[PDB]
């Protein structure tokens, strides 16, 4: 992947969330449990619903009537027709299969980069207070109940509260 | 200790993308562009009915083919269908000049309407109930085109005809006549009586005239002989001059005519389906918004940009693995 | 402890673009590559001023109707503008032959003089003063189009004609003649004698004869005849050869032409305007080295590709926030 | 975007900032001001320049002469002429639409690049010597000048300058 | 301590390409997707030789222009082959009726072989060695077309031809034709005997009748006069029926014609290479897959689409440094 | 690029290395040499393979025959199909050297792309357990075998056995 993060750090996919497109999943004392974010994952959808949409209305239409009228005394014509039908089937061809692989790749990286920077986002909230473990996970070096899970999934993490207690569990285990 | 994690959505996904990078992708929602689909019938184009000639080309239809049918059910019509080999074009063997602009001005007519204008009573000098053909058949009989009079000598005389028409409609007139071409000398006498005849049509833009050609030609639906029709546009306060002392196909029916739009003919076996449309193909109607389609390439309407494609399915969703 | 950031450029700008997954964006700097604007004028075309009919048609133009203006000596033109309906274009009715083709290839033409190749001292026994005709009138009297001389009987008498010319320039000529439609019987003799004619025109190319169509017709500019007026391109050293025994519309000039290019006719009104560029449209010129335009359709010269869309606004700056 | 610069965690438009595109702001004790860095905003102004130029230069142009030139009787030929136009008209708009719309999206996504670079550039150019506030900007562990900024904004500062004495003043806030 | 690095690729390569936002930037590898080489040769497309005329057009090969080289059996052919002004065309001047749409039917032709359908000894009424001309000259001696006959009056008499021809084979025949114009009055009678003569061509379609146009013409290859072909396709078992007093230039041998395909004339002078191809131009053939192409517009078969570019440089290494 | 990876840190390119596209670079006492990551080209020889065959194979190609069969008194048809080749053409040529143009870009970015994703690989395998340079080189807190550096190449690194070990130079080396 070209931010690696589908395929890179993040290595699976989560059949238990079915709620949205990215989202999160904790493992604290309480239990365990899935959740999206709401605001990237519309942000998401929106995005390939515009690019479906700007595909398709973009394109303009007229009316045209196409039939055989040429007479067997006019074959030069009727072949100028078809060199005009047969060049116009071409260029729509060859436009339209290259605008399906391009946006599709296209399409494939978003996702890459929104998860991507769904992780950067808690990376730079938790800070020293967790541990990435590589996978896409931090260990939590603090208690962190549901409702500082939450905290975490809607941006409003509090540093100096675990900021002395996850050094108790840094540098005294040893 | 306690752990959070980022992830993405998988589900049920079985549906493959290809990217320019990559081939057989699967993921977890997609959709295609590329329509495929169509109802099976012919349908009305924007509100307007197609006019279905059976198995009647045009030819047969204007001039009145005996086996065509004889009364305008429509006065206006989106698009013709024809059959691609229609049965019944011209019984009598012969042409209609400028055949195929003439269909393509008839393919969308917003009025028309048969009219007489030469009542048979017009010819009280001549023979008009003479002219059948074994070749036009109608009920085991000979017959012959019911919108047009061949006219024949009456008591060995073929006095010269001076006969002129005012168009007094306030619309165009679609105006037919023809010339026939006799086999022979002896059977020019019989019909005609002049051995050197001449057919002359006069408007204020058409300067015609015609001689038979006789001469030996191979048999057409069982004829030798041939018969040239030719058409014009009368349009409204204009006269049309008929001169002949001959071979002349005298017009009895005349076509008011309206044309406000373009179209051109569509060769389909399908039939008509009481459905409305705005784009049309041979094989079926479509009803879709998508910019690509690959059903047909005679399309007539507001049509998506035909491709030779089989699928053209846009990613939308993320990547899914099992 | 000390600080330092990152960030970028905003400011008050309320430029919006559009990109494939959102809309209403508003950005810094954008630039449009949508070409809108025309001067309003008729320009030349490449250094090369047009040939503007005012309300002449070409045919009347070329064959010099007199209700039109004279001929004012254009050496050289880049392309014809013609109006949607000129008012003088044939004085006599009629038609000219290959029109289209005719107009096509006069679209642009490097070198034009009109030269005499006949005088009408050639016609010592024909009368050369009597082709005339009220259709055809200047200054209240009748009159005809000036570069051809309609023939008339002399003395009860047409003797058949037997002219041929040398086309001894460097330059191919256009040449231009005529064939007069009688109305019936006794006007063919009245102003021909001859009863049964013919013209007959030849070339190293052309083998052409040509009869009277005698025939009753409607009344066009007050007259029932009609003249169908032929041309041909007559190369260095070669010569047209002319016989005819009546009904002839002999030519007095010709036209030395030199071809180059080509061009075609452009329908517009709009005046003149001392202007010069190298792309052309019926509404005015366009100066600019875009791609696109949604200006016109029918243009003339190097221009942008025509497009249906009222913007194409390519974002340079960075996506700005107020 | 996609790499998350100027609508992630810096989000912030310089309304101030009118010299360039990428800048910085900094804030030490002799004052605080702005400052753009020439590289990398010279590097955007010519990319976005010859995108812009590779649009109109790449475009062939050939002399063309359009007009109506048949008459009543070649309605068919006239057809197959406005056929002709009318599917290149399709093909150009379509073509100008999308590749404004797509373009666009590449646009943004490389001054969304950009501003990401110029952050990991700072980054790797103070390390620990400093720490990360969140919202794009750095908390220096030692006492930075006016001269010493700039040793950052053109990338030449050292260890030599800063190895130990920005880990007092980092281990003095414990 | 220990170190470990990460890097990429580099080697000697000077190889460039470009990209949207930076010009002349130096790769690792690239591939370059315009063709721009061809073998410069003439091959066979599929597998089927072209049909080669060396100087002779196809209206001298068709009719037996006698400079032409003798008909050499070419049962099949993709394509013909002519120079761009083939010297031996119409030895006795004249015109060849509907040639271009002729030449576009044989283009490309399945099945064609000669045969003779009215030997020189049908004739016992006209002299049939006699139709010789020095604008036609086999050996320096005066000749003729080999494929059609030039019938001229015996015994001071011209009797009326009447002949028909039953086209009895399982394919369809393309019959050629012609009519003499004569100079004058004299020359006329000199060698036909009737001073007002026509030709009558019959079969089940076609319908024509010819007149001499005697008139005064340039000298073209030293003669005046000029003779105008035609020609039909005759369908099995169908017959063509002649008829005429004078002037006629009669068919001796026709052509078995099966097409099967479309194709169009090349004008090269370029060799035969005993090659094979897909895809072939006026300066050599193409062996490619590439997707664009800017050897030559005017190519046959399956091709890469035409360009106006230099080079198509795709990337597919690493930016190089030095 | 956009990624910063090919003109940003890592400002070289081995030319030593000939048996792959991306690689490592190891400095040990048991010598030097050069090592190639078989998965990240793979990747990468693949990806450009497929987008030249694409390019190449969605062109569709029919059998048509162009010729000038028009005669001198249809020089208005001969102009009709006049216009119709240069439109063609400049569609083609249009469309091809603006697919080149922009496809060059993804390419030149899918390469700079790899690189970080393979320098965060290595990265996040040592953590703190070694020490960025600021060259796309890494300098280690402890020795590293050359079985060692063929497991960070692999993916397979072991981080608590160095942990213990590379404290007794990280924060004693003062
Ligand atoms: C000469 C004339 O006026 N002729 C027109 C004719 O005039 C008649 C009527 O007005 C009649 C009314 O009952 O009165 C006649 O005068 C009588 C009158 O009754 C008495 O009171 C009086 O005491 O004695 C008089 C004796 O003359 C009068 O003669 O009326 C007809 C019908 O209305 C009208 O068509 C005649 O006009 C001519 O018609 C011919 C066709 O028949 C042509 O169109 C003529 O037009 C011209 C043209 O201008 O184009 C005349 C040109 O001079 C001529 N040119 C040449 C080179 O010959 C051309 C040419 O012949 C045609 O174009 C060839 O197709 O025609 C038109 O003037
Ligand atoms: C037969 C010939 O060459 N005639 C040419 C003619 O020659 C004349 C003059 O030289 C004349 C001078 O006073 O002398 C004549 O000979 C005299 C002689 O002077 C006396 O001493 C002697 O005692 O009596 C002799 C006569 O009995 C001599 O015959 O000169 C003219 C002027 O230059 C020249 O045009 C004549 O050449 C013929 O012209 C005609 C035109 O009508 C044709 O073009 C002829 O060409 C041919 C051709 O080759 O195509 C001849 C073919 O045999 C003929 N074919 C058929 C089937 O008829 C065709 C055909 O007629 C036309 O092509 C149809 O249009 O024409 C050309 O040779
Ligand atoms: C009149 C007729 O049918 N004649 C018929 C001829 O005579 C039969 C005879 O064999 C039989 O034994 O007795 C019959 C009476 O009891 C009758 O007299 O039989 C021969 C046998 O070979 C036929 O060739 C011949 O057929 C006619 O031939 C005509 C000249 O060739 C012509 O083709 C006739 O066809 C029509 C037609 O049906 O189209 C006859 C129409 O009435 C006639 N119409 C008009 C308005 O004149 C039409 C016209 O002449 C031509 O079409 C003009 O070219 O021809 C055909 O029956
Ligand atoms: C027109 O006149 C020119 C000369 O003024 C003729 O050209 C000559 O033709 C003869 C006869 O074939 C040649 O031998 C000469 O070489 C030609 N000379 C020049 C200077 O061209 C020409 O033939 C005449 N054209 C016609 C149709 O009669
Ligand atoms: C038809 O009748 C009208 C009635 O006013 C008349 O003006 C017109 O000339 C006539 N058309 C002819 C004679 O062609
Ligand atoms: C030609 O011959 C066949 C068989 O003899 C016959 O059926 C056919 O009618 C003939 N064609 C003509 C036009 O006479």
């Amino acid at each position: 992947g070209l931010f690696g993060a589908i395929a890179g750090f993040i290595e699976g996919g989560w059949q238990g969330m079915v709620d949205g497109w990215y989202g999160y999943h904790h493992s604290n004392e309480q239990g365990s449990g899935y959740a999206a974010d709401k605001e990237s994952t519309q942000k998401a959808i929106d995005g390939v619903t515009n690019k479906v949409n700007s595909i398709i209305d973009k394109m303009n239409t007229q009316f045209e009537a196409v039939g055989r009228e040429f007479n067997n005394l006019e074959r030069r014509i009727e072949n100028l027709n078809k060199k005009m039908e047969d060049g116009f089937l071409d260029v729509w061809t060859y436009n339209a299969e290259l605008l399906v692989l391009m946006e599709n790749e296209r399409t494939l990286d978003f996702h890459d980069s929104n998860v991507k920077n769904l992780y950067d986002k808690v990376r730079l909230q938790l800070r020293d207070n967790a541990k990435e473990l590589g996978n896409g996970c931090f260990e939590f070096y603090h208690k962190c109940d549901n409702e500082c899970m939450e905290s975490v999934r809607n941006g409003t993490y509090d540093y100096p509260q675990y900021s002395e207690e996850a050094r108790l569990k840094r540098e005294e285990i040893s | 200790g306690d752990q959070i994690c980022i992830g993405y959505h998988a589900n049920n996904s079985t549906e493959q993308v290809d990217t320019i990078m990559e081939k057989n992708v699967t993921v977890t929602h997609a959709q295609d562009i590329l329509e495929k689909t169509h109802n099976g019938k012919l349908c009305d184009l924007n509100g307007v009915k197609p006019l279905i000639l059976k198995d009647c080309s045009v030819a047969g239809w204007l001039l009145g083919n005996p086996m065509c049918d004889e009364f305008i059910r429509v006065p206006e019509w989106s698009y013709i269908v024809e059959r691609a080999n229609p049965a019944n074009d011209l019984c009598y063997p012969g042409s209609l000049n400028d055949y195929e602009e003439l269909k393509h001005m008839l393919s969308r007519i917003n009025h028309f309407e048969k009219i007489q204008i030469i009542p048979k009573s017009s010819w009280p000098n001549h023979e008009t109930s003479l002219g059948v053909s074994a070749a036009c058949p109608y009920q085991g009989a000979p017959s012959f085109f019911r919108n047009v009079v061949w006219l024949i000598k009456k008591n060995d005389a073929y006095p010269t005809i001076k006969i002129s028409y005012n168009n007094t409609n306030r619309e165009d007139l679609l105006i037919l006549w023809g010339i026939h071409h006799s086999n022979n000398a002896e059977e020019q006498t019989n019909l005609y009586k002049n051995p050197i005849t001449y057919i002359s049509v006069g408007t204020s833009t058409l300067n015609q005239r015609l001689a038979p050609k006789i001469a030996t030609r191979s048999q057409v639906n069982g004829q030798r002989g041939r018969m040239d029709f030719f058409w014009t546009i009368l349009k409204p306060n204009d006269a049309i001059h008929f001169e002949s002392n001959g071979n002349f196909i005298a017009p009895e029916y005349a076509y008011k005519i309206v044309k406000k739009g373009d179209s051109t003919i569509m060769k389909s076996g399908v039939e008509y389906g009481h459905c409305n449309t705005k784009c049309q193909t041979p094989v079926g109607a479509i009803n879709s918004s998508m910019p690509f389609h690959n059903i047909h390439p005679l399309t007539i309407g507001e049509c998506p940009k035909y491709v030779k494609s089989n699928k053209l399915v846009l990613a939308t969703g993320l990547r899914n693995s099992p």
